[PDB]
């Protein structure tokens, strides 16, 4: 909050334009490689509520119901064992709809094999 | 150690983040770390040089961090156009690519 | 937007033009509770006071000198400070307080001073030319004269040299003003040295005794223990306020706190070490210290060839410390929230996007 | 009024083990389950501390050079050790520092002070005998606060001298070891910070004899010296030093 | 004279440092592609054209 | 080798550790290339003779 200091600061010119811009361009690319990453598609999938696949499980890929968040058990393990002028800007998906864009993907990969990525 | 891969980044990010919060009470070769104390305590010709070197201090540490951040967002794009790749051609349909 | 830009049209998106910047309100100094204050009762009301050649020097350390009790009474005739000001002594802070008291003629009172001459200065109590101090002298003929005569009173008439600075003489030898030795009889040329003041109330203003307190003021190398009172400013809760505590200053909003400190600490460090919590000095509780609610201040518009709509939204900030809805990126103000879900046009974050059909969110 | 003590018996000075003793609060700051390193004057963990006994006929009073800061270390019962004595030339030339612990308070003072060769109080089974000086000339600093005060009793202290500040750092421990220092961590919180401004080398503390000549109580007190280095402490939920790490022991804590 | 010497050579050491960053992703670049490479022309055959 | 030197050094914080951990991060970054391209495999084929 020093007026001096930024009175100052001013003498250098836009190198703090500089680095807010850099900072930008980082923080939307990590929203763009999400986007890459997850949304290849651009119809959400549901398996059948049968889960009746000739005696493949996927009961540990796919969403538990009874869960809140609405995650596999796998993917709740991997929540589980990850643990001034700063600002962190929130991420564009949330955590929620990435888990759902996965189960799009797996529910595509599982109910309709590789024609989904392809087509209908 | 399952998954390393991802704490490494959560890791380096949050050390980089506190590093350059602890570049703040670095004097930098002033008198103090602090601008208030600077302001209080001596005048505005010296107080100048002062608060100019904890400037260029400071300016150097976050240009410093701009840089390694650019790098290891170099680094995750190119991990995440590989997730992409792996996303298209083992998810959504079989690879031929061995390994 | 335009500005921030450098074009007069702007693309359909969301553009981070300015930061929000909450304004300190107050300024709240609080230092520790006003105890230990320095005997200044012993000095200026005491019972009697020394002569001017055997002049009483008091040494005043680790307490707290009020000046502005001194300064402020109308019991003074004289109040000369020399080499500081008495409006910054309320202020600054000296390693060591050195009162002299004495008594002396209402027309020797001008001869306590820097640069002077005259029997006082010459053979009684000089001062130094680099003196840094006050002078305060009173009358106290009610106190120190007697109808039949005051004799206790007593001044140097006669040296062989001058006083250096701060120098006492309390010798009662003999002065030879002759060749002759005086062999210690006060005869032809040998006169005693130290004659008295023969203080009556009947006396000239010129002539009545006025009781002189000399503060001679310090600075040495040893660390200044002889401060000034520090003021406390009432402490305000729940706004971003510029805190001094004890020296420690900074910007925050002041909330009460369940850390429990340890009764010897007082400031609180998280892992950057950054004071996020602090011990006031007054009352001893603990209070965090959150940084003011700073954010991104981003604007959300679609094409100038669209619409002039905009809508702002504020990074990291509660809507209740700036159609305002509150969303997990910040607060976005201008677009009205709707139940329905569509593609994401402008995206605002933390799964909120922007579109124009009125902007909605 | 000196007395000149003549009936010790000569001993060898005995050495031992300083294990992780002799930390200290670096600052008044409040810290919370974080690991802190930081660089300032410690005692080196399992060093070598000098150890000297009081008993009976020992009587150690010797004058020992302050160096950058002291640690004493007391293993006390029926509070035998009263008091320091901190200086240079420990006369009159030279300004000195008395501390001590009467029946009543504990008196700081900083003045001109003439000290005795063999300072030191007496009790006679009532304390009725000061003899740690003959003289006070020119005092700069008064300070009176309240009392800091098998072998039942374990009393760890800091002394140092940095920017004309006296910084004296204390730990009261129940303990129940009969000889030696018992192995365990305890910081030691600052007490009182003293604005004294003088030189100080040499240092000699002060004992209380026992009238009925005289008798020594039972008593033990070890010196250590600090060493500018680093230190990793580890503060908990509630902001005390449980654990410490010495940079410069061993690769390990390295 | 020293505060000069050194912010001299702290500029140049990072400078030096941030080429090497540069550099050192470059080649954990191409050693990406030559594991890939390993993996899928020796380990297999390849219908990748070129 | 000047201790003057480095206790200016200390005045101007972490950057001596941060080029440190890059260069370091580099090192072993070095390693973790070869052993990535040249050991694909955990048995040692031998030809006949
Ligand atoms: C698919 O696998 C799941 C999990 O491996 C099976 O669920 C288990 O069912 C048994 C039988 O009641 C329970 O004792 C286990 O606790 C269940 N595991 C979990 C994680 O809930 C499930 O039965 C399998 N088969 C089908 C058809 O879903
Ligand atoms: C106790 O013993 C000390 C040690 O001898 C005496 O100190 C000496 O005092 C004489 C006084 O004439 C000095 O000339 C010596 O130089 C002193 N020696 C030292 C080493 O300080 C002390 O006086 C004795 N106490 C009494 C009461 O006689
Ligand atoms: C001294 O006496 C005067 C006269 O009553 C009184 O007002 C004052 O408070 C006393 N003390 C001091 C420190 O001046
Ligand atoms: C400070 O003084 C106030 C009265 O002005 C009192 O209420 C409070 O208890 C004091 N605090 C301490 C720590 O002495
Ligand atoms: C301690 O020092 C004494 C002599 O000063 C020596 O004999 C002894 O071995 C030392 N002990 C250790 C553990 O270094
Ligand atoms: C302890 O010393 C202080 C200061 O000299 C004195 O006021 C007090 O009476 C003494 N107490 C005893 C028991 O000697
Ligand atoms: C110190 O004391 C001696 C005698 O006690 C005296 O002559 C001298 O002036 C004193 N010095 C100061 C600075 O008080
Ligand atoms: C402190 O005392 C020692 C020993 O008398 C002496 O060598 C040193 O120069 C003194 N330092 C100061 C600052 O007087
Ligand atoms: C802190 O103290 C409380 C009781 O005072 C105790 O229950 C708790 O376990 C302590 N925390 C730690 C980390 O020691």
């Amino acid at each position: 909050d020093s007026t001096e200091c930024s009175n100052l600061l001013l003498q250098y010119g836009s190198f703090c334009t500089q680095l807010n811009r850099a900072l930008t361009g980082i923080a939307v690319e990590q929203d763009k490689n999400t986007q890459e990453v997850f949304a290849q598609v651009k119809q959400i999938y549901k398996t059948p509520p049968i889960k009746d696949f000739g005696g493949f499980n996927f009961s540990q890929i796919l969403p538990d119901p009874s869960k809140p968040s609405k995650r596999s058990p796998i993917e709740d393990l991997l929540f589980n064992k990850v643990t001034n002028g700063l600002t962190v800007l929130p991420p564009l998906l949330t955590d929620e709809m990435i888990a759902q864009y996965t189960s799009a993907l797996l529910a595509g990969t599982i109910t309709s094999g590789w024609t989904f990525g392809a087509g209908p | 150690s399952a998954l390393g891969k991802l704490q490494d980044v959560v890791n380096q990010n949050a050390q980089a983040l506190n590093t350059l919060v602890k570049q703040l009470s670095s004097n930098f070769g002033a008198i103090s770390s602090v601008l208030n104390d600077i302001l209080s305590r001596l005048d505005p010709p010296e107080a100048e040089v002062q608060i100019d070197r904890l400037i260029t201090g400071r300016l150097q540490s976050l240009q410093t961090y701009v840089t390694q951040q650019l790098i290891r967002a170099a680094e995750i794009r190119a991990s995440a156009n590989l997730a992409a790749t792996k996303m298209s051609e083992c998810v959504l349909g079989q690879s031929k690519r061995v390994d | 937007t335009k500005c921030t830009l450098k074009s007069f049209t702007v693309e359909k998106g969301i553009y981070q033009t300015s930061n929000f910047r909450v304004q300190p309100t107050e300024s709240i100094v609080r230092f520790p509770n006003i105890t230990n204050l320095c005997p200044f009762g012993e000095v200026f009301n005491a019972t009697r006071f020394a002569s001017v050649y055997a002049w009483n020097r008091k040494r005043i350390s680790n307490c707290v000198a009020d000046y502005s009790v001194l300064y402020n009474s109308a019991s003074f005739s004289t109040f000369k400070c020399y080499g500081v000001s008495p409006t910054k002594l309320n202020d600054l802070c000296f390693t060591n307080v050195y009162a002299d008291s004495f008594v002396i003629r209402g027309d020797e009172v001008r001869q306590i001073a820097p640069g002077q001459t005259g029997t006082i200065a010459d053979y009684n109590y000089k001062l130094p030319d680099d003196f840094t101090g006050c002078v305060i002298a009173w009358n106290s003929n009610n106190l120190d004269s007697k109808v039949g005569g005051n004799y206790n009173y007593l001044y140097r008439l006669f040296r062989k040299s001058n006083l250096k600075p701060f120098e006492r003489d309390i010798s009662t030898e003999i002065y030879q003003a002759g060749s002759t030795p005086c062999n210690g009889v006060k005869g032809f040329n040998c006169y005693f040295p130290l004659q008295s003041y023969g203080f009556q109330p009947t006396y000239g203003v010129g002539y009545q005794p006025y009781r002189v307190v000399v503060l001679s003021f310090e600075l040495l190398h040893a660390p200044a223990t002889v401060c000034g009172p520090k003021k406390s400013t009432n402490l305000v809760k729940n706004k971003c306020v510029n805190f001094n505590f004890n020296g420690l200053t900074g910007t925050g909003v002041l909330t009460e706190s369940n850390k429990k400190f340890l009764p010897f600490q007082q400031f609180g460090r998280d892992i950057a070490d950054t004071t996020d919590a602090v011990r006031d000095p007054q009352t001893l509780e603990i209070l965090d210290i959150t940084p003011c609610s700073f954010g991104g201040v981003s604007v959300i518009t679609p094409g100038t060839n669209t619409s002039n709509q905009v809508a702002v939204l504020y990074q990291g900030v509660n809507c209740t410390e700036v159609n305002v809805f509150q969303t997990r990126a910040g607060c976005l103000i201008g677009a009205e929230h709707v139940n329905n879900s569509y593609e994401c046009d402008i995206p605002i974050g933390a799964g909120i996007c922007a579109s124009y059909q009125s902007i909605i969110a | 009024q000196c007395v000149n003590l003549t009936t010790r018996t000569q001993l060898p000075p005995a050495y031992t083990n300083s294990f992780t003793r002799g930390v200290y609060y670096p600052d008044k700051v409040f810290r919370s389950s974080v690991l802190h390193s930081t660089q300032d004057l410690f005692l080196p963990f399992f060093s070598n501390v000098t150890w000297f006994h009081a008993i009976h006929k020992r009587f150690d009073n010797p004058v020992l050079p302050f160096n950058d800061g002291v640690y004493f270390a007391s293993t006390e019962k029926s509070n035998i050790i009263r008091g320091w004595i901190f200086g240079t030339t420990l006369d009159s030339k030279t300004q000195s520092l008395l501390i001590v612990n009467n029946a009543t308070n504990v008196v700081i003072k900083v003045c001109e002070f003439q000290f005795c060769n063999d300072p030191f109080l007496g009790v006679y089974y009532m304390e009725s005998e000061f003899r740690v000086y003959s003289s006070a000339n020119n005092c700069t600093f008064e300070y009176v606060s309240q009392p800091f005060l098998n072998f039942k009793n374990l009393r760890e202290f800091v002394f140092k001298n940095i920017d004309g500040y006296f910084k004296i750092y204390s730990k009261h421990t129940p303990i129940n070891l009969v000889r030696d220092l018992p192995q365990g961590f305890s910081a030691l919180e600052p007490l009182v910070d003293l604005p004294i401004g003088i030189n100080i080398t040499r240092f000699q503390t002060l004992l209380a004899l026992h009238r009925s000549g005289w008798t020594a109580g039972a008593a033990a007190y070890y010196v250590g010296y600090l060493q500018p280095r680093t230190f990793l402490l580890k503060y908990n939920e509630n902001g005390t030093i449980t654990d410490a790490v010495d940079c410069a022991l061993d690769p390990l804590s390295e």
